[PDB]
């Protein structure tokens, strides 16, 4: 790329609890755990920001991490697929 | 062993005298099934069908134990091509499938000119393509008096739903009225 | 006395099946699964219907009831 | 003592599924979010007020739609003091559009205000075509929209020939050259030239109803797939794979798949 | 990296309101009456019908059919 | 009438034991041809394909006079055949 803001990330599939999705717009300030990988309920995952401000999206359950569709200072939209979880 | 049909294609519009038009054929959808050969000859989807070549779009051939089987072959092999951006035979040679005498099969020469019935035929209906377009214009250009942009996210909507059988069980103030008035 | 025809079956028999009660004016219905979602055969016949969000993606063509 | 009759936990069953559906409609909603109590002094009707909105909006009055409000006051008391709703109350919508657009006011005419060309409407209500008010109107503030014609004075209806349905058959059956329906008949009779619209559409496009309404407003997303119910267990299940940059005929092909069919479509860049 | 027009002053005629014009009645060199149906316009669910102030001979017409307006434009002018 | 052949073109990888191959199909030739039966099955352009499935792309069938012909008619229409992007028991 040069800066890999350009990469569209497909949607969160809504009434699927393995697809966590992005609630709002902003960036990847961290990435925190890697494909294929446990954790458990209420573990941080990934820091956003969102207009200046920090949240930290957390795990719903205990999981085996399937995929990670972001990389450190990837741009997001609302309803982007971030992760999946088994 | 058995017996075999063959229909031949063409761009020959069947209501101007049969004249070849040309063209680009922007979609072409064959069939396919058991005792259906394809020949496909300027008939697929790119082709720039020419003025200056013999028209033939498709060879379609069937196959069965019975001619009238043949005949129902023929007759869905043609009913399930779909080729857009020129007229065909196809509703006539369909009808010619169809008809009484051609299927006893004691038929003459003359028996195109004897049956008018055969050009008894409706434009075309296309409802799964005119769809397309309409997204496309949108998707490109947008709705009049809203906002272009990417299509907002939306909260999955969970729709509440009752069965007709209980609907129709039901007996409200419509059938006040067809009671009393 | 046969008007109309389901295919408890999926793939090429699907679509062979579909073909032949086409060819005798039989309408028909598929059934597919959640997986199959994109199976060609869902497409060919008149009809078709999702069998079960309830049920294994090898378990919905074995549902007898459903 | 007396209660209201229906069902609850029901209705907020209802409630949260337009709470959601209304948000499709974000782009049509009126800059209220308030009760207002100045509309003891509008008596403009509430089923207007955001119609009138879109109506200002288009002739370049959004943002100056407060003073659209100020004159639907005072254009009221021009005409005398009369009830306001379909259709007077277009012709008061009309007149105030009017009026703002054109820096007027109710001394541009009483002895002033000639040659202005009003709209359609009003120049009809001082005709006489929507009525007559309990009060009539002022021979001196009329005289000069009218000027030409006259009042009439009767129920229009009484004198309006009665309009030729065998004729407005022949008319549609002739142009769609087929089968037409009663329907069709005072449809067309109704609304001559939406009605006509509404076909040249319809030849286009078929039966956009079906369309889920964002997909209606905004069409789809590279890597969409979209389902369209066109009877029971009948649908169009429609991928969007990518879009074309414009080839030099303005066009772009889009990569569509149908219902397990790969499809190209050219549209043209406006 | 479309002339307006005169209010006070001279008899032309300006637009009234914004829209389109959807048909030109009267030809650049013609007479005319007093009040007659000159030129037709539309916006939203709107319609003025323009007309003659004098009854006089039109000298120009500044539009012609499909044509966009904006408000305080010259369409005709007359004597 | 003749003979026909038929074969079935599996996701299996014959070299390895004959392991039905998952994922997505990203380019699919089927050929066809006269005394060439094509049903199609698993094997299309976009959707991709499930572990929970006999692996199954083409039934691929053939019809001559002889049993000969019949044989060349099915290596012809083998070897017009290009599946992409799983492995498959073809060569
Ligand atoms: O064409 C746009 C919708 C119709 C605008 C006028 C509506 S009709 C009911 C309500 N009463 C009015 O006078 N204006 C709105």
């Amino acid at each position: 790329n040069v800066h890999t803001n350009a990469n569209v990330k497909p949607k969160a599939d809504k009434s699927n609890p393995s697809h966590i999705g992005a609630q709002m717009p902003g960036s990847v300030t961290e990435v925190k755990v890697s494909v294929g990988e446990t954790v458990k309920a209420n573990q941080p995952l990934l820091i956003t920001e969102a207009m200046k401000m920090e949240t930290t999206i957390q795990a719903p359950f205990d999981g085996v991490i399937k995929q990670v569709t972001v990389n450190n200072g990837d741009t997001i939209a609302t309803g982007d697929l971030l992760i999946e979880i088994e | 062993l058995g017996y075999a049909i063959q229909c031949r294609i063409t761009t020959e519009d069947p209501l101007n005298d049969f004249m070849p038009d040309t063209g680009t054929i922007i979609a072409y959808r064959s069939s396919g099934g058991f005792g259906v050969r394809l020949d496909a000859g300027d008939g697929f989807q790119g082709a720039e069908i020419s003025p200056y070549y013999d028209s033939l779009l498709v060879k379609l051939s069937t196959h069965a134990i019975s001619f009238k089987q043949a005949e129902e072959k023929m007759v869905r092999s043609l009913r399930e091509m779909r080729i857009r951006g020129v007229k065909t035979n196809i509703p006539f040679l369909i009808n010619v499938m169809k008809n009484k005498k051609f299927t006893s099969g004691d038929y003459t020469t003359k028996f195109i000119e004897e049956t008018p019935e055969l050009f008894d035929i409706q434009p075309s209906l296309d409802r799964g393509t005119k769809t397309l377009e309409y997204i496309g214009n949108v998707t490109i250009n947008g709705f009049p008096n809203v906002e272009k942009r990417p299509k907002p996210d939306y909260e999955l909507a969970s729709i509440p739903t009752v069965s007709s059988s209980k609907i129709a069980s039901f007996s409200g103030t419509k059938q006040l009225l067809d009671e009393v008035g | 006395q046969i008007k109309k025809l389901l295919v408890a079956n999926r793939g090429e028999i699907a679509i062979r099946i579909f073909e032949a009660a086409a060819e005798l004016d039989i309408s028909t219905v598929a059934i597919y699964s959640n997986e199959d979602k994109s199976s060609l055969h869902r497409y060919k016949a008149d009809e078709s219907y999702l069998v079960g969000s309830d049920l294994g993606p090898a378990e919905s063509y074995l549902n007898i009831e459903r | 003592p007396r209660h209201l009759r229906t069902d609850i936990e029901g209705m907020e069953s209802l409630s949260h599924y337009w709470s959601t559906v209304r948000t499709y409609y974000s782009d049509f909603e009126s800059d209220i979010k308030s009760p207002n109590t100045e509309i003891y002094q509008h008596e403009m009707p509430g089923g207007q007020y955001s119609n009138l909105s879109q109506q200002a909006k288009s002739l370049g009055l959004g943002e100056r739609f407060d003073e659209v409000k100020d004159m639907y006051r005072r254009v009221n008391f021009l005409f005398g003091d009369i009830v306001k709703v379909t259709p007077s109350s277009k012709v008061v919508g009309d007149m105030a559009l009017y009026m703002v657009q054109n820096d007027l006011d109710e001394q541009s005419v009483i002895t002033d205000g000639y040659k202005l060309d009003f709209p359609e409407s009003v120049v009809s209500f001082f005709k006489g075509e929507i009525g007559q008010p309990v009060n009539g109107f002022n021979k001196d503030l009329q005289a000069v929209i009218l000027k030409g014609q006259e009042a009439l004075t009767a129920r229009p209806g009484e004198y309006l020939e009665p309009v030729d349905f065998e004729k407005v058959r022949e008319l549609l059956e002739e142009e769609q050259q087929g089968p037409v329906t009663e329907q069709d008949i005072i449809s067309y009779v109704l609304y001559p030239k939406v009605y006509e619209q509404y076909i040249q559409t319809r030849n286009q496009y078929g039966n956009l109803s079906l369309l889920d309404t964002p997909t209606f407003f905004f069409g789809m997303r590279n890597g969409e797939t979209v389902e369209i119910e066109i009877d029971k267990g009948k649908r169009l299940i429609i991928k969007l794979e990518t879009i074309s940059e414009p080839d030099e005929n303005g066009n772009r092909t889009i990569y569509y798949a149908m219902n397990g069919q790969a499809r190209r479509i050219y549209i043209k860049d406006e």
